[PDB]
């Protein structure tokens, strides 16, 4: 069975370059074209360029000629794409893919390399408890936790160490200034809070941060 | 270049239903169109090649037709696992091009959002910041608009929004909207309102609080 | 390489079996398969010792081979399009690399 193995993530400074790999296996490497596809967060697929591993003949999306350099290493059955002078416009997932034999549907895909371009340093989150104020209604209370000013992604938000799984919405992170911010809401019966404890657990592996914020009235 | 236009951009579908969506090329490409399925946070996956040719391991409910410029991907009976973005791509000539995608979406009954507003925490206020948070939870359809007001006056500066993907259980959407001010700016006003406009009501859902209370 | 007349230093490599070449899209693959006979199956080059490295040998081998194939093609009343030259460049480049390796191997063998 054919597989295309790509590194999961790259964090890179604005103006720097990155070279990402696509290691192929399970077929004759030089018999098939390899392709590189860009996907911005929440956007469609964009073809960057393609390479024939037999002689490294390439074809590029015009926009990427001078930006994306495509190579292979036959010995290691690996295709590479180097992107240069990175900006926030290059923050995206980059997929490699392989076509058929003399046919050009993209039959196999790598898992994609997620590139984040930022000069921000590793920053732990400020975790703020979001408590209501008496006039909460429904027989159901919504609590929240604001996870603000951290870098890089991801943070893991759980409630009461994972025992609170139903009724929680943890929203995708958003860039605020040059740091990430997200919130998590948990909706819970009025019995269970504040009578029993509700605590959000915010793990930020990159900064070795593990913060528990108890939601307390006022 | 060959422009690929996919319609519709979003398609709401009910489980079991037969659905179709189209890809049209700005020039004749014979049968050189390929369809990919991309589930959330996954890589694209080839589901039909050369307009109509099946792919091993892909459910037989997927089929494609068309030759020339007008291409159709059909799903005989739509399942939950088929909820994804679908892209077409042409390989007839350089540059390769992709359609803008068709997003599949599970159709459910309309649901108004449960709206909750939160004043800044004392611990954030201690640090000089002031984020007013508004959750708009478990609503349908996805489309929604949030307005903030401070002492009656609209505000759009320092407002960041974030949307969840369609819930896999109840098929609803959620949104968070956060208005960030300074402590001093926050102290100079009394009333803060989060205002949600959704198609379930022509009346905006207004959630607010007053500092002096 | 074989020498005749007035090659002005150039030599003619032996005919090479035409490779199956894939150009990465449906139109070009077909075009190539149908037109590949119109492009050289052997290349012209100067002795390998007259170049700094492979790239310079190859660049030259490609230019002369294509230039001289183009005049013979022109003499027959035929023309090359931009696609032809792109495709020709590619296959001639392959043959010139092969020729370099063959020539440089012989250059190493005394
Ligand atoms: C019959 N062939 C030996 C002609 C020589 C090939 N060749 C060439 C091709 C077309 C016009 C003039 C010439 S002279 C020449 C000089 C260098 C390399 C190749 C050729």
């Amino acid at each position: 069975q054919v597989q295309l193995q790509q590194s999961g993530t790259e964090l890179v400074m604005p103006g720097a370059s990155v070279k990402m790999s696509c290691k192929a296996s399970g077929y004759t490497f030089t018999d098939y074209w390899m392709h590189w596809v860009k996907q911005r967060p929440g956007q469609g697929l964009e073809w960057i360029g393609s390479i024939d591993p037999s002689d490294s003949y390439t074809s590029h999306n015009e926009k990427f000629k001078g930006k994306a350099t495509l190579t292979v290493d036959e010995s290691s059955s690996t295709a590479y794409m180097q992107l240069s002078s990175l900006t926030s416009e290059d923050s995206a997932v980059y997929f490699c893919s392989r076509s058929g034999y003399g046919y050009y549907a993209m039959e196999y895909w790598g898992q994609g390399t997620s590139v984040t371009v930022s000069s921000a340093k590793t920053t732990p989150p400020s975790v703020y408890p979001l408590a209501p104020g008496g006039g909460a209604t429904n027989s159901m209370v919504t609590l929240g936790c604001l996870v603000k000013g951290y870098f890089p992604e991801p943070v893991t938000v759980t409630w009461n160490s994972g025992s609170l799984s139903g009724g929680v919405h943890t929203f995708p992170a958003v860039l605020q200034s040059d740091l990430y911010t997200l919130s998590s809401s948990v909706t819970v019966p009025s019995s269970t809070w504040p009578s029993e404890t509700v605590t959000c657990n915010v793990a930020h592996p990159a900064s070795s941060t593990k913060v528990d914020k108890k939601i307390v009235p006022r | 270049d060959i422009v690929l236009t996919q319609s519709p951009a979003i398609l709401s579908v009910s489980p079991g239903e037969r659905v179709s969506f189209s890809c049209r090329a700005s020039q004749n490409i014979g049968t050189s169109i390929h369809w990919y399925q991309q589930r959330t946070n996954e890589s694209p996956r080839l589901i039909i090649k050369y307009a109509s040719e099946s792919i091993s391991g892909i459910p037989s409910r997927f089929s494609g037709s068309g030759s020339g410029t007008d291409f159709t991907l059909s799903i005989n009976s739509v399942e939950s696992e088929d909820i994804a973005d679908y892209y077409c791509q042409q390989s007839n000539t350089w540059p390769y091009t992709f359609g803008g995608g068709t997003k599949l979406e599970l159709k459910r009954a309309d649901a108004a959002p449960t709206v909750s507003i939160f004043p800044p925490s004392s611990e954030q206020l201690t640090s000089g910041g002031a984020s007013v948070v508004c959750f708009l939870n478990n609503f349908y359809p996805k489309d929604i608009n949030v307005k903030w007001k401070i002492d009656g006056s609209e505000r759009q500066n320092g407002v960041l929004n974030s949307e969840t993907d369609q819930d896999s259980k109840d098929s609803t959407y959620s949104m968070s909207s956060t208005l960030t001010l300074t402590k001093d700016e926050y102290e100079r006003h009394n009333t803060y309102t989060c205002e949600a406009t959704h198609k379930t009501s022509t009346s905006p859902i207004v959630k607010s609080f007053n500092r002096n209370e | 390489g074989a020498v005749v007349g007035g090659l002005g230093g150039y030599m003619l490599g032996s005919a090479m079996s035409r490779p199956m070449i894939h150009f990465g899209n449906d139109w070009e693959d077909r075009y190539y398969r149908e037109n590949m006979y119109r492009y050289p199956n052997q290349v012209y080059y100067r002795p390998v010792d007259q170049y700094s490295n492979q790239n310079n040998f190859v660049h030259d081998c490609v230019n002369i081979t294509i230039k001289q194939h183009t005049v013979t093609t022109t003499t027959k009343g035929e023309n090359f399009t931009e696609t032809d030259v792109k495709m020709m460049e590619r296959v001639v480049e392959q043959m010139c690399v092969t020729q370099y390796q063959k020539e440089s191997q012989a250059y190493y063998d005394g």
